[PDB]
């Protein structure tokens, strides 16, 4: 991570042991949930790409996923570099404007990275930068591990609403579908996929029911 | 290809 | 959350790993009871809300609630944004007066938010603000959840009195009820949700009795 | 309406 | 609680979360012993109100207990208002004399809570004043939970005198009765509660025979 | 009545 | 306990919930085992008597014990009392002189026992000597508890002999018995409780062996 | 008698 | 580790008690795993060797491996001794220019190592060198405990597909072969060692498929 | 230990309790490993004799192992005291030059141990020294635990070959014998303590074979 | 004799 | 040879 020191100057410091272990327990006990895309940035905030790398380097298994991450990784960079292309000769030996692999912390070092991070003009978050093509490379992972379908979700006569609109609910966040499909989904797909005649005890309210009046309306039902 | 397949990430 | 630094600037800082772990086991263990409500707040005081966002991304269950804590969201902020609504053209490049959306984090950043806070003049709690409105869906919740009624609660012949009393002041704590009936309810239903004649042991006291007196009077009656 | 049905809360 | 910082100001901070489960297990695993009325101190000194508040807002259980306490907190606070009643008006916009709901934190706020603590002059403990009227309904409760009676313990033939005598002084400790009863009690009644010619052994001592003396005189007896 | 029959401790 | 300010003046800070749950423990696991004694005084180094006093209040146990610790206090400080006796009226407002009564914190605050601490002449440890008296009510308990005796223990033919040796230093270690008849003890009585020709091997050795020396010589006899 | 018989150690 | 203070200078201290049992852990529970060279970096950030030594003198067990990481410190120095040879005298009593023992901090001290990192000119990592040493000498460990071949590896008719490519990914990631082989490897042999017709389902893709390509194509075929 | 205050004096501070504990559990799980000897030093580095004698207090068992500790402290000690033998009358008060009893900590005090420390002049490592002395005791208690022989040791025929090399590099390490003994013992004794035949696999190799070499060679033999 | 045999450690 | 076989790591 970062901290500071007096006259304004920064500096580098490590990454606790306490939050590497959290970040390794979050992806072995969800086993990639999409818990795990937050409980990563939340650990890692605050904190530079070479701390990142080394939480991604200290988990042993799930390893496949992590490849998936890297193919993301090596993407993103060269949208970057195309958009942020190589200016030329740099006067005197002054940093070197960030690329693909810098914003990653490979072909650079923290404290290259802390002081493009507050670089006098054109301060750059490289760490934060790092993390959004990581989250990325996470959800397209918690998706390929957990590929049940918010359609496929159905309820069950002895199973009861609330639960059914969880399992729906949390299907839908992992998915990255579009926000008015949500919307739709949630008010019509949800009263479709019920028991036969549960789906008329949701419909008694008048029309797009809010979830508050829906989870009351069919308490013990 | 900034990390190959395989490759630790970080600096190489 | 937020932190200062010399010269009388502050800063931005990450929410602790321990207090997001606390916040999900809060809501795992206790299923979204009252106590939740409370739990959170201590969690994150001295907090802002892009923090307190992180900590209702991670719980990766009980996702309906949540769902009944973001309508909710969106309704307070409907409210500000008539009570408060855009100002019209702002001095050269003025942080904007904050809005809907800002106070929850979404169309904004930590620094706008911190800013705000410690704004010279017009401070405003944008973090306390969030807090509230996400306690009102919160509760909401806890009730959705746990729905069982004051009345409801009834004595057994061989189940003692001071368990009973237990369940009924539990249950009053979570209603959004009026003061004066909570008053009543605990001066007259307790009594009478009682045994055949335990109602009588309770009223051997001369009149409202205290319940001091009522919880040692039935005490191995 | 300030955050939609499923949207993961925080910025867009 | 309270912080300081530069030019002599005061601020105020959360409540720490393990402090907080502290204070719940405490009262959960000993059932309102007579211990948690000081593990409530020591977690609280420092604090003010408004936290003391929140700690006993998290407890989710024993809610009738917790009535108690908050019919004594009314008390107390009336007796307060009577020995400090409103002065009248006060020039210009001063913080306002403390009262009855100040000194609890309702009517109030941490800051001025903490304003008050350092007023420059009448600094007054808002947050000690709160947690003895606390202690006093926490005392009632510890007594509720647990009527044993010190002259109902009785020693067994095959029960052995230093655990009699445990039980003894560990049920005096929580009675409020007066001190010279308690010092009569410890010579007179711990030796006639004792088994047919126990009692004779511990007599063997000359008179008044100290703890020391009675504790070793009957080892193996 | 500082705190009413039910009321959670602190600010109303 | 105690910590520093600009200027060099001192203040008063909470007891760790940590610090108080170890010293808590210490006592059950142990049952006040000679370790106790210890354990108390690197908890409650650098602290001040009204968090030894919480410490000691929480425990709600063994609380025989306890109040043989306070026959021992009360003893002490009237030694202090008689040492130090009220010198008589004190110019202006000035802090009194310490009493048997302030070294505990009972007719006292922890500012005046701090105070007393860093007083500018005569800086006094109010502090280290609660301690001591209340370690010597401890080891009175330690010995009540446990009063087995050295020349009690016995080696066993099929029981070996580092641990016969380990339960005779650590019964020798809570007595309270002057040096050289610890030494004689540790070089004639350990030999003599031996098997009835393990006293032999030991003393295979020329004379006053070392105990590497007899550690090693029945090593497998 | 600093402490009392029963008495919680400290302040009165 | 090292700190700094007031004027600029910097100063040692230990390394925490819970880096050294979190680096034993790592090393028992792993069995020496690949994860724990990456673990030993982090927990070592910002430290000295004379801490690292510590942490590798504490393991009580895999001695062997131990020998094996000494076997390579002693090389890997030599080659700097010849790098970097004994200059000569040194004026005055000036710090010795750094030799192989002294980066180990064998034939050196903690202040030295200290202020060969801050000398004015020339600073030196002797503390981040002696690491990579290290991490040669665990590297050569994780493989002796676990030499499985990456060929090896075969796919099974009621076993899944995602899981094979996990031991595939993860046992390569210990080799220390060159990337373009193992670029070849994980887009042929993992095609090759699968079941008779599971290699032309993976087929099916066009050429060169990705891995998000082929962990979705053949779930549950 | 000790701490630094502004105007470059330096204070006391008390030991860890967290430290404290970590040293007994090391010293009762490993049973007076070789493991024990180090853990102490990480442990207290930084620290003062004061603490050092709490933590070794503490333990409430191994203790005749303790007494061989005391037995070479006393003897160090009179060492030092007689290369470092009582100068004679000091001028003033200034503070005694240090002797064996003040180093330990026994006829002396912390604020005297760290005012040595940092005596402007012969400033001297009072702490430091203690340790050395202790470890020392420790390894002959380390020893007299377990005696088991380097030479003893022997592989068996249905068992491996890397954990009979794990022993006998965990038995070498206890012993204090001399470096080139260690060093032949480890290219002869290791190859002569085998199988019958597995002798000559070992052997395979041309000779002086590495461990990685060795440890390779006989895998699955 | 610094420590005397069964002597706690540290100050008499 | 910096650390001879068996030599715990550190300072001779
Ligand atoms: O270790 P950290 O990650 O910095 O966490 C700290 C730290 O925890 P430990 O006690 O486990 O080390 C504090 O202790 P110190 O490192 O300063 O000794 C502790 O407070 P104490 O000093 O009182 O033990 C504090 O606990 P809390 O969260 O209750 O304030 C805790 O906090 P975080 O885990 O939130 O960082
Ligand atoms: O980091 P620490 O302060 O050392 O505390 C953690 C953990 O607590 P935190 O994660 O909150 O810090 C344990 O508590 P739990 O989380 O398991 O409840 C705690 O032990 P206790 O349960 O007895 O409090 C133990 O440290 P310590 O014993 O010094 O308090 C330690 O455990 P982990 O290293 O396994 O997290």
């Amino acid at each position: 991570p970062v901290q500071q020191t007096g006259g304004g100057n920064y500096i580098h410091v490590p990454l606790s042991p306490r939050t590497l272990n959290a970040w390794v327990k979050l992806v072995e006990d969800k086993k990639f949930g999409a818990e795990v895309v937050p409980g990563f940035q939340a650990l890692s905030e605050g904190c530079t790409p070479y701390d990142i790398n080394q939480m991604l380097n200290c988990v042993g298994d799930h390893q496949a996923a992590m490849q998936i991450i890297r193919e993301i990784i090596n993407d993103e960079a060269a949208d970057w570099d195309a958009q942020h292309p190589i200016p030329g000769p740099l006067p005197a030996g002054q940093l070197r404007d960030p690329r693909g692999s810098d914003i990653a912390g490979t072909t650079s070092t923290v404290e290259e990275q802390i002081q493009w991070m507050y670089r006098p003009q054109n301060p750059v978050p490289v760490g934060n930068i790092y993390r959004r093509w990581i989250q990325i490379g996470l959800q397209k992972c918690v998706r390929m591990y957990n590929p049940t379908n918010i359609l496929d979700v159905k309820q069950g006569p002895k199973e009861p609403f609330q639960s059914y609109v969880d399992r729906f609910y949390k299907s839908l966040r992992a998915e990255q579908t579009d926000p008015a499909v949500k919307n739709w989904m949630t008010q019509t797909l949800l009263i479709q996929n019920a028991n036969p005649d549960c789906k008329l005890v949701l419909k008694g309210l008048g029309m797009n029911p809010t979830l508050e009046e829906m989870l009351t309306a069919c308490q013990g039902v | 290809p900034v990390l190959f397949p395989g490759q630790p990430f970080g600096q190489p």
